[PDB]
């Protein structure tokens, strides 16, 4: 079958710049001067969306900043100028032969200006405590770049076990990222300590960003 | 309004099978072919096969011949796909999509909401939902961030909305992380300080596989 290869797998472009996504077919997907190459866009938690069909036909409702070109075995998807809402993953798909196949996909990221995180710390809820467990949560919202790390300090001491970290995908109107660190301990562990701290290390600061509370 | 609806999830035992459904509406069902696609995280998209609802003619991807069976019910406008002898490798999100023909070139213009299928001997576990209230400040901000902890559930996914969806701005939902055969996820919403203390803010969580729903109100500490 005809295999599609997309390069690269990840791309970072600045707002207002041009993003070029390549797609290589293993064999010609041409037929009567008609290239059977389709392009889809997929945002996190959403089904794929059709952008272009037959290689260069823009589906109705799709912004004119998107365009597709190519023939034979070489195809490209162009976005110029790139916008924030364009942060997503793009896939090419051929319909020349059976079986129908898709390319590996390319994740597009928008490069913007640095943004320091907004930090919030939440102590366990009374509801959770009754159950014998205790989870302390820290939110690191709307920052850029996505490079960041969190350290948990209990009574001045660092803790590493029982820490679950999760990042969101790039925001669609902001182009920033967000992340949450959750520290889970048993009710007895939590009740023997008084100071809970979560400090973040981000490039927008030479010294850590600290946020804490006392039981 | 053209629509393709699919159930949120299916939890199946290894070696068993399932019948995924996809209800169409807003168009002449028999007027277009129905496509089925498989999506595994990181792997990408994979085409399973197609079926013409007018005569039930099917076309399969060699790779799935003998694993998937496609049928349709022109009476209720529903398309079906049965997956047999499931294995861990069959865990994924399955989409049904409408096909369209342009100068012999076929492309899919409308996609279904997708169905998360999980193959495991593990049992369904509803989530434990907890409210995350700040409970402190120094009058140093105009906005306040509240949150909700959805912990210890299986399998994916869960749906989190704030005030039944009335609150959509300043909302962040973090992808679930699995630890010890159970998923944990959290969500945040940033509202005006004048809004919260007085206006009731609630977090609504739905867990399709367990058919449970939980609404937790955020009460100041």
């Amino acid at each position: 079958d005809i295999v599609l290869t997309q390069s690269p797998a990840s791309l970072a472009v600045s707002l207002g710049q041009r993003a070029t996504i390549s797609c290589k077919a293993s064999q010609s997907v041409d037929y009567d001067g008609d290239s059977y190459m389709n392009w889809y866009q997929q945002k996190p938690g959403q089904p794929p969306k059709l952008l272009i069909y037959a290689a260069s036909n823009l589906e109705s409702g799709i912004p004119a900043r998107f365009s597709g070109s190519g023939s034979g075995t070489d195809f490209t998807l162009n976005i110029h100028p790139v916008e924030e809402e364009d942060a997503a993953t793009y896939y090419c798909q051929q319909s020349n032969e059976d079986p129908r196949t898709f390319g590996g996909g390319t994740k597009l990221e928008i490069k913007r200006a640095d943004a320091a995180p907004t930090v919030s710390i939440f102590p366990p809820s009374s509801e959770q405590l009754t159950s014998g467990g205790a989870s302390v949560v820290c939110f690191l919202n709307n920052f850029y770049p996505k490079d960041i790390n969190v350290k948990w300090k209990i009574d001045g001491s660092e803790r590493q076990n029982g820490v679950l970290n999760s990042w969101t995908d790039q925001d669609s109107k902001d182009s920033t990222y967000s992340m949450s660190s959750t520290l889970t301990l048993t009710k007895d562990e939590y009740e023997r300590h008084n100071s809970y701290t979560c400090e973040a290390t981000h490039k927008t600061s030479t010294s850590p960003i600290v946020k804490s509370f006392n039981r | 309004q053209v629509q393709l609806q699919q159930p949120g999830a299916e939890l199946v035992k290894p070696g068993a099978s399932v019948k995924l459904s996809c209800k169409a509406s807003g168009y002449t069902f028999t007027s277009y072919w129905m496509q089925w696609v498989k999506q595994r995280p990181g792997q990408g998209l994979e085409w399973i096969g197609e079926i013409d609802p007018s005569d039930s003619y099917t076309n399969y991807n060699q790779k799935f011949k003998g694993k998937a069976t496609l049928t349709v019910d022109t009476s209720s406008s529903t398309a079906y796909m049965q997956l047999s002898s499931l294995t861990s490798e069959d865990s994924a999100v399955y989409y049904c999509a409408r096909n369209r023909d342009y100068s012999n070139n076929w492309y899919f213009d409308v996609w279904g909401t997708g169905t998360t299928v999980t193959v495991s001997s593990a049992k369904t576990t509803p989530p434990s939902v907890y409210p995350l209230a700040p409970g402190s400040a120094a009058q140093t901000n105009s906005m306040v961030t509240l949150g909700c902890l959805v912990k210890g559930y299986f399998p994916e996914p869960v749906t989190v909305t704030w005030n039944s969806g009335s609150l959509s701005s300043g909302v962040h939902t973090f992808p679930a992380v699995l630890q010890s055969d159970l998923y944990t996820l959290s969500s945040s919403v940033t509202v005006p300080s004048s809004t919260w203390p007085s206006q009731t803010v609630t977090c609504n969580v739905a867990h399709p596989a367990s058919s449970t729903k939980v609404d937790k109100k955020i009460v100041p500490r």
